[PDB]
């Protein structure tokens, strides 16, 4: 799926 | 500057010192009444707050005209007018007290680690704190929490000096894991039960509100747009742009003081007065809604 980090960028 | 706290020096900050956009008086009033109409139609409603709802407190924000990101970007040291334990709940921390205790609030996520929430008596239980709380540290091994009065004295999930006392091996030994600050640096994971609970209330909510945060960090600032997949609504609120302003359903510039006094006042409710730090674990059962407004 997708990760779960502090950061920049998208939702997607 | 902040690294001094040893933080990493390899972050993105983003988009810092952005123009601000004020509405005008008519248009806010036009706005803070849809609010209004919003918040009592809709059945689950999720706040989303970032550093914004604490500079009328004294504490700067990250991103806007005098943010820490913002002053540090141009060779600037930011100012702080307060410390973090002498900074007082404002009228928006007060007002979402009051909007869980009459059940106009399902759940509330933070990305601010200032500790106002939790001291100003929000429910711990309603609120991620999906950044950390200076007030918080955690066990490495059993990861228990204790809340403190103080600041806990560390950031980036550094090993306070303190250790753990739960109970280990059937009673006869204590953890003495390490307790360590709760301040997640740049690319540090989310903690995994705030954000499951937080992605929960935003994806079962039909009303996402955020209040005072540019949307620019993730996955907290992708969060409010969980409610639109479900054909829930999102309200924007904030001074700046903010990175999914084209997502909003309704749009408000203006400070968020301002905004959530008025919204009350359409509501019937009183903003509560602060008595000072008071942690409370669990919320208690809702409060009567006051009178149909509308
Ligand atoms: N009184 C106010 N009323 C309304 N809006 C306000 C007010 N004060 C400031 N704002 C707006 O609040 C927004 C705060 O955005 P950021 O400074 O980007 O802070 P936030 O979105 O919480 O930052 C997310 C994350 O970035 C990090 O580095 C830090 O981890 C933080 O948790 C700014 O866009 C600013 O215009
Ligand atoms: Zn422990």
């Amino acid at each position: 799926k997708q990760t779960a980090r502090k950061s920049t960028g998208g939702w997607w | 500057m902040n690294y001094a706290a040893g933080l990493s020096p390899y972050a993105d900050k983003g988009k810092c010192g952005l123009p601000e956009i004020f509405d005008p008086p008519e248009e806010l009033e036009r706005k803070v009444w849809e609010l209004a109409r919003l918040v009592w139609q809709s059945s689950s409603v999720v706040f989303h707050t970032g550093a914004g709802i604490s500079t009328a407190s004294g504490i700067p924000d990250f991103r806007g005209p005098h943010g820490v990101w913002t002053m540090e970007e141009r060779g600037l040291a930011p100012k702080f007018d307060t410390t973090f334990e002498s900074a007082r709940p404002t009228q928006t921390h007060m007002a979402l007290v009051q909007l869980e205790r009459v059940g106009l609030l399902r759940f509330l996520v933070s990305q601010n680690v200032d500790g106002l929430h939790v001291r100003s008596g929000f429910p711990r239980d309603k609120l991620a704190e999906l950044h950390g709380n200076m007030f918080v540290e955690e066990c490495a091994k059993c990861k228990t929490q204790y809340v403190r009065d103080t600041v806990v004295g560390t950031m980036g999930l550094k090993a306070t000096g303190r250790l753990c006392t739960v109970a280990k091996a059937r009673g006869l030994r204590a953890c003495r894991g390490e307790l360590r600050d709760t301040i997640l640096d740049w690319e540090d994971s989310l903690p995994d039960r705030d954000l499951a609970l937080a992605d929960e209330a935003s994806r079962n909510a039909d009303l996402s509100i955020t209040l005072g945060t540019s949307l620019q960090i993730r996955p907290s600032g992708n969060l409010p747009l969980a409610t639109k997949r479900r054909g829930g609504r999102l309200v924007i609120v904030n001074l700046q742009p903010t990175k999914h302003d084209r997502h909003a359903d309704l749009r408000i510039h203006g400070y968020v003081d301002e905004v959530m006094t008025r919204l009350m006042k359409h509501l019937g409710l009183e903003i509560p007065a602060w008595d000072g730090p008071r942690v409370l674990e669990r919320a208690l059962p809702p409060l009567p809604r006051p009178p149909t407004p509308k």
